[PDB]
Parts: C-alpha cells; structure tokens; sequence
C-alpha cells in the first residue's frame, strides 16, 4: 500500500522520490499531499456573460 | 455583429417581464455559475418541491431611491426585498425551507453632462456592523431585514448610547463595506460599475449560494446588494443634482420545501 | 491537470506594434479584470519562467498550525478553600486573531482538522514543596453531553466522548477530526438569524442574535488535572493549535481592516482609522 | 503493493 | 383481493396529505372523466400558464358543520368553498385566468345503532334560486360566495318583503334542488351517498367543467357540492341526535393565465 | 413496526441519498475506552504505624 | 502479510488506502479493523409468522 | 505478501 511521489527538487548536490504509507483507516488521520491543482482565475477575473477578447474594444 | 448586435444593447425576459437598455456595459454572471434547480444528487429535504416558475421567476421593481451629492450608499438583503413581491413572496412565506437565484438590474440614468460612478455590489452572505460598544451581534431581526426600502451606509460611525432602549440596527460605514472590511477590495466579489458617462445599469446574474442546498429564507439571507458611490454625483454646475436609482430584481430557478401554515412575521 | 507547483508562463518576445488592435483600452465598469500581460504595451524579450505559485494554493497558505486557545488549569493543596480549577472552552477558531483573518478571505470552508496541544506547567507560591509529574485530561464534550461541574465528577469517566490523557514533559498531544460541519461547508459568514420572529408571539421570546446559527456550534474542550490534591500549589496551560488539514474554500472577500470586535463582524469605535498619511504626490 | 506518481 | 384488498378500503394521496377511509362504498368519477391540465390544441390563453402543483393540489379540511333532525341541507361552491386556502388561493386571487378539478372527500361517521342518509352532489354551474319575488337574479356576490362555510337549504320558500333594504340571498328550497327542479332526480348529477349503516364517506373526483377552457375562477363557480338528507338522522331513542360533517377538498391539475396584481374582493 | 418510507404517505422527490450508519456499528457505539475503576495505593515511611 | 483497505475519503484536499501489519499471533492484540456488516431489523421489527406486505391490511 | 480490500 505504499505511495511512491516525486519531489520537486531544488537545491541540487535522475527523479528524487519519497515514500507515503497511510497508517490509519480514516482519511481524516492522513497527512495533506500538497499535491494540489491550479484553476484559471475567470469566475471572479472575468465574470462577464460575453466572453472577452482583450485585442478587441471591451465595449461595442 | 454586422447586423448590429451591441454588448450594450441588451433585453432580458423573464415570466411575462421584460427589461431592455441601449447603455449597458455587458453583464455579470457571479463566479461564472448560471442559477440551477436542485440537482438529485445534492438534494436533501424529500418532499416534492414547490417550483413557482413564471408566477415567481419575474421581474419586481422595488422603490425608487434617490441619487444627490451627499449620498454614502445603499444596500439590500435578498430573497428579504422581495418578501413581498407577488407570488414569490407568498411561496416564501408558506414553506420552511426555500432556494433562489435572481438576475438584479440597477437602472441609473442621467445625461452626457452629467458624472458620477457607482459600484453595484452583489455580496454572498453580507453581514453588517452593529450600531453597539455595549453588546456585539444585537442587530434586531427587524432591523436587520428592510423589505424593499433596503437602507444606508454612512460616512460615521456613531455607537448608541441608549442602553436602556438601544436602536438595534447596522451602523455600516461606508469605506468599510459596512462590514470592517476596505471598501476598495469589494471588487473581488460580482460586481458592475455604473459610469454615467459609459453605462445607465448593472445586470448581475447571481447564482443560489450558500453551504447548504436549501434552507430558511425567512431566517438567512443569501445574497446582499450593495450600491455606493465611487465616485460623487456632478452635474453642469449645478450645487444640488439629483437622478433616480431603480432597482428591478427577478427570482430565477427558486424551489420550495416543507409546505405548511404562512409564516406571520414580527417585521416593525 | 495544472499542478500548483508548475511553473507559470514563459514571456514570449514581442516586437512594434501599430494596429487596431487596443489591448490597453478597457473598460472596468463591465465587472472584468483586463487579462494583459506585458507583452501587450511593451516590447518584449523571450523568457522560460522557472517560476511556480506552489506556495500560496490554499492548503500550502493554510498549511501551519495556529494557536486558538489558552487554557488554565490547576491543582492546589487539599486544604483550600478555593475549588480546583478545571478549564472550559467553547471550541472556535475566534478567540485570537490571526487564523481567524486568513479564514476569512473566504466566506465558506472545508476541512480536516489537526489539534496539537502544547502544555507548560509552573509553581505559584514561594514554597520549596515538589509536585510529582502530571497527567492531564482533554475530554472533549460535543453538544448535548453533559458538562463536567467538578473536576472529579462523574462525567470524566468519558464512556462515550473521546479523551486524551497527556503525560506532562511528552510530545505535545495531537489528533485529527474529520469534517464535521452538519452543512456541506462550514460558513464563516451567516447573514441571518436562528429564529423567525413571529407577530403572535412576544419579541422576547422571537428574539435571537444576529449572525448566529447553533448556540453549540462544536461543543466544548473539558481540561484538567488528573492528580490528586497536591501540598504545593502547581498551575498550567494548555495551549491549543488548529491546522486546517485537506482544505477548500469558496467565495473570496476582502480581509478584515479594522480590528475585531467580538465574533461577528461589529467593529469598536476609534479603531476605525487604519490608513496613514501620505501625500499623493509624494513616493 | 506500490502506486507512483 | 386473497391479499385483502377491499371497495371500502382506500388512501388518497396528494401533496403532502393523505387521507384513509375503512367504510368506503367506492368512489366515484364524474362522468369518467379524470381531471388533466389544459391540451395545446385546447388551449386559449397564450402566455405561460402558473401550474403550482403539490403548493395547491393537496388537500384542504373546510370548517366542520353538524347534522341534527332539524336539518335541511348544506351547500357549497367550487372554486369558492377553496378561495382562502394556502396557495390555491393565492394563485387564484392573483390571475385573471384558473382551472381546476378537485377530489372531494365528505366525511361523516356515526355508529351501528345510528341511521340516516346523505346525498352527496356533485352539480355543474349549481345555479340556485334567489329570496325574491321582487327582482329575478339579484343575489348579490357576496352571498352567492359564502366561502368554505358553505349555505344552508331551506324546507320553505320565504320570500324577502324588504324592499327598501333588500337581503339580496338565495333561498335554496330543499325538494326542489335549490334551483326549481326536483331533488329526485338529482342522481343524474355525479353523486355518491352516505347511508350511515352501509358507508361513513363519500369520494368524488371532479374533472374541471365548463363551456370554455379556462376562465375567471373569481366571477364564476364550475361546480357546486350539494348535500342534502334523504334519510334524517336518527339514534336510539335520543330526540336530539348529531353528528357531525367534515368536507376535505383538494385541487387538482390545476392551472393559472393572466397574472397581475392581487384581487381584493368585496365579500361582505 | 410499519415498514413506512415518506413516498408510502406524501409526495416525494428523488433524492440520491449519501448518509451512512458508519458511526453506529456495534464496533462503532463501543469503540471507546470508558473508566471502570479508580485503584488507590501508596508508598509510605518505614517508620509509620499503617 | 500486509494488509492494503481503502479509505472512505469525506473532506478532499483516485482511492486512498491504508496498510496494516498485524505484529502478534493472538488475534485479540488486533486493532478492530471496522469493516462490519449491516443487517436488515427484521427480526425485531417484523418479528411475525406470516410476511408482512405493507399496502395490505395488516389484518385480513 | 499484501492482501487488498
Ligand atoms: C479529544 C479532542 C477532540 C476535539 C474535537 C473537536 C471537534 C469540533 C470541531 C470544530 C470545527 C470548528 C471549525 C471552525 C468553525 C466554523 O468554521 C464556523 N464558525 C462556521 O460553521
Ligand atoms: C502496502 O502498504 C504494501 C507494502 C507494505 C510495506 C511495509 C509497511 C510498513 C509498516 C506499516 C504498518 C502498518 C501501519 C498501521
Ligand atoms: C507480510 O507481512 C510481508 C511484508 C512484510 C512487510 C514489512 C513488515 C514490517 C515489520 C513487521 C515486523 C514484525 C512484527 C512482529
């Protein structure tokens, strides 16, 4: 059951990995990933029903 | 497009409403998230809903205020203005619980010599400041829903004295949001702008939102509608101007659950 | 499949430009945030950006453990007259200021949460008496269970609540709770009341405050000394720590300005001044 | 046994 | 059915109500026809029609009356007997437009030792006949429309001698129908009774009927539930016996047109 | 016991229901250690008479 | 002799698992492991010689 | 080795 991640390395001295054994049933107990996703910022950058092309006038 | 189609000339229709403007500055839909019934899958009250449709989902006009030099701002609590809108008032009132999104159009205009901005606000969850330093969180339930009048933001704050019968209301001022907060990063909630010498209203779309699926619309407000002048109304030369604000607010996709008696509120 | 730590953007070069096209116009009444990047009003050189916002998602910003709590406890001689001092607290991230803050740039949450206990214990009168070395009791009682009145009651029998026994001088304690919310987020803002008035009905008794849902949001933290009476007097803290674990978050507002006054959003009057002077002319 | 990311 | 299933055993469910009967002698609808919501190629008004659904189609309890020796009958109107009740009415009141079928559920229990027989009339436009002999179609609105309390009919015909302050009421004579016909032969009219050995309920399904689509539920009654004792009420030996009678009443596939402010009628 | 659900007596709508009795399994009610006794000894001079 | 369950994930930041080694030969040094069953109330709620259907008379 | 529930 062992997780096997890379790490994004840095400072240098092939991929650096580390290991990852969940040692409880619930997730609640696990440590955080950090393995986390990004998203575009539009809902609140440009929350506008009529899709913007910055080239064009923002208002015809 | 080449046959004239314009991002400000817009018609919205609604039920048997129907708003159109020749100034708008295209419109907002918040966080990008249409208004939607309650899917299956997020439900949780069991009973068959109640879904108004036309006879809720429909423009209501609420009353006009007024716009002058010494205005500091207006704000209103939603589903609470349109409490006793028509239909949706009356759905409202019979069932315990009840979800709701709304299209809100600010209607504001003036003339090529006239300028002045407002920021048209649309804030989830908009809690406001007491009036009190003697007791935190006191704003009366009365106080704190206006029905249709909404009510106003003010450049002071100034702390009740009377302890012995307190006002119980908001004391919001306005560079703080009323909420103690800067008014200059209001901008990362949904929002418009209406720049006289631009635009003539603000269309926002807003989404139901809440961290529940549905729930007491007589107790909780979901949204809250906030207007404050950015910039001061100016006209020619003239030392008192004043122009009009209207707002018209439409339910849209709204449901309710847990139909029984009407509710009689202590509203004064 | 954009990762938090992929590096953002590379510039791309650009050279003049005269055309109709007017990326620099805009206008900001629409609610919409110009997408510009410099590449559109000035020129521009070629970069591969090695740079990533790893740091700032929202479980790295909140990645920390904050303090939210002091407790007191002790455990006096046998012999006086005051009772022994067991703590009591209603769990809540609002007592102090600073988690508080970062929560609030966001009107909604979900989340694991990680206690950490931090115990410190010294002596009090000017004596020369010892005290053997202390276990504490951290009883946790949700909404409805009974309250502990004394601090060897019945009640820290903990059947049914969950207990920590933490030896003093050990690891600071630490456990996990899942997301416990009875909404599908915890709200950090509620614009509303947890009663409806009613005209039939007295205003005292339609009456409640403005902002609160559950009176019992979590229940509360149970604390205390599980020595018996010592001669010499001992007192201690137990100092909690809330890291939000596995974090989301919903709809962004601007960050508190003025002071906190209370756990609602009141501010005090003369507070209210953060901004200072500086000249608009002047760098 | 073993998952890799 | 072998799994006991009986004539005179049923449950209706409609909303969020639902009613049990063990002494049903079936139950009965009109004409065959079961209530449904207006057809395209039926239909009249061309906006949106308001189709509230479980909000209005659930069943609504009128006030209990009482039967004795003494009486000679009681009557209501349909949409009229449901104008006040929760948001039927309200979308009633609301649009010009309505349609609607009903179940109707009479209820009225006694004992083995008891006896008396009930008609139970379900009339298409129950138009009844006026108190005076003065001026033909007088009766006003206001007592044409009791509302749920319903009317009473009458063993004797009693014209109205004020003629400077006219009563301006129906004077509903019992034999003949209220109407001038003979209640005889009333059974052609969708019916059920209830004979007090035999069943404690009647049960009619209504469809909407009418010589148009839709139509102003405010100025017109489709149908109207006459109940009349066609075998007094008696007991033992009392000479005084009552028991009383309770009307449930639900709405169904019911539909609105025309919607605009509220009516406020002048009903007294 | 009745083996009534709502839709046997109201109208209902459909819901895809999430919750679970996880927490209230027998292992889970009983999943706690509870006090059963306090046991008092000590250690006391040589020299005393107890 | 690992044994590999998965998580029932509540609050997200694939299935996440869990290992666990039971370390002695008695099994009542085991932790519990939780995975129970569930059952049908039957045999307390309806406890009677003929089936129940519910939209028939409970008596007939 | 490893089982796997
Ligand atoms: C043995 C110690 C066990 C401790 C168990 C603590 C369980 C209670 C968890 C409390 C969760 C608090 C989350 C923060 C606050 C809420 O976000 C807001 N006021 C909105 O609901
Ligand atoms: C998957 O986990 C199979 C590989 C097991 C590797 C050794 C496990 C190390 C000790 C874990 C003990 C169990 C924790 C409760
Ligand atoms: C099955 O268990 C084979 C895999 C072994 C994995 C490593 C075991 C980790 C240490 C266990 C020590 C023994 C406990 C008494």
């Amino acid at each position: 059951g062992a997780q096997v991640s890379s790490q994004k390395v840095g400072a240098h001295e092939s991929t650096i990995n580390y290991t990852t054994i969940n040692y409880y049933r619930d997730s609640a107990s696990n440590a955080a990933s950090k393995q986390d996703f990004s998203q575009d910022p539009s809902k609140f950058t440009e929350p506008i029903k009529d899709v913007l092309i910055k080239t064009a006038p923002m208002l015809n | 497009e080449a046959c004239g189609y314009s991002d400000r000339v817009l018609q919205l229709t609604l039920g048997n409403s129907t708003i159109t403007t020749q100034e708008a500055a295209n419109s907002v839909v918040a966080y990008g998230r249409w208004p939607e019934y309650l899917r299956d899958s997020e439900a949780n009250p069991v009973d068959q809903p109640t879904e108004p449709d036309v006879a809720a989902c429909r423009f209501y006009t609420l009353d006009t205020v007024s716009w002058t030099k010494e205005s500091r701002g207006w704000w209103w609590k939603l589903p609470d203005a349109l409490r006793d809108m028509g239909l949706f008032g009356q759905n409202m009132y019979y069932h315990y619980l009840g979800r709701s999104g709304y299209t809100v159009h600010v209607q504001c205009n003036a003339s090529k010599f006239h300028q002045g901005a407002l920021g048209v606000f649309a804030v989830p969850e908009m809690c406001l400041a007491g009036d009190s330093n003697t007791t935190t969180m006191y704003t009366s339930y009365q106080n704190a829903n206006p029905g249709e009048k909404g009510g106003t933001f003010t450049g002071t704050f100034t702390p009740d004295n009377n302890q012995t019968s307190p006002a119980r209301r908001f004391c919001p001022v306005d560079y703080l949001l009323g909420n103690g907060t800067l008014l200059g990063n209001a901008f990362v909630f949904p929002h418009q702008i209406i720049n006289l010498r631009t635009n003539n209203c603000a269309t926002l779309v807003l989404p139901y939102v809440n961290s529940l699926s549905i729930d007491s619309m007589v107790k909780h407000n979901n949204w809250g509608i906030a207007i404050l002048p950015l910039a001061p109304l100016n006209f020619a030369s003239e030392s008192s101007p004043e122009i009009p604000i209207t707002l018209t607010i439409a339910p849209m996709c709204c449901e309710f659950n847990g139909l029984r008696n009407i509710t009689l509120p202590r509203l004064q | 499949a954009a990762t938090s730590r992929d590096a953002l953007p590379n510039t791309e070069a650009s050279g003049p430009t005269h055309s109709k096209e007017i990326p620099a116009l805009t206008a900001v009444e629409t609610g919409a945030t110009n997408p510009l990047v410099p590449s559109d009003t000035v020129q521009t050189r070629h970069v591969v950006q090695h740079r990533s916002r790893s740091e700032s998602s929202i479980e790295s910003f909140f990645a920390r453990g904050a303090c939210v709590t002091i407790m007191t406890v002790d455990n006096p001689a046998s012999t006086t007259n005051k009772d022994k001092l067991f703590a009591v607290w209603k769990i809540t991230y609002k007592d102090t200021v600073q988690l508080r803050r970062k929560l609030e740039f966001f009107t909604y949450s979900r989340f694991d949460m990680e206690l950490t206990f931090v115990v410190t214990a010294n002596f009090t009168e000017t004596n020369n008496g010892h005290a053997l070395n202390q276990v504490y009791q951290i009883m946790y009682v949700p909404p409805g269970a009974p309250v502990p009145e004394k601090w060897d009651d019945y009640t820290w029998q903990t059947s049914s609540n969950p207990s920590i026994f933490y030896t003093y001088g050990t690891a600071p304690a630490r456990i996990s709770v899942p997301y416990v919310g009875i909404s599908n987020a915890y709200s950090h803002f509620y614009d509303g009341f947890s009663k409806v008035p009613l005209k039939d009905q007295s205003a005292a008794l339609g009456d409640s405050l403005y902002g609160a849902a559950s009176l019992n949001d979590f229940g509360i933290l149970a604390v205390r000394v599980v020595n018996d009476h010592n001669p010499t007097k001992v007192t201690s803290k137990i100092r909690v720590y809330l890291k939000p674990k596995h974090i989301r978050v919903w709809c962004p507002r601007p960050p508190r300005a003025v002071a906190y006054y209370g756990p609602g959003v009141d501010y005090k009057d003369g507070t209210l001044t953060p901004l200072s002077t500086k000249d608009l002319t002047t760098y | 046994g073993s998952s890799s990311t």
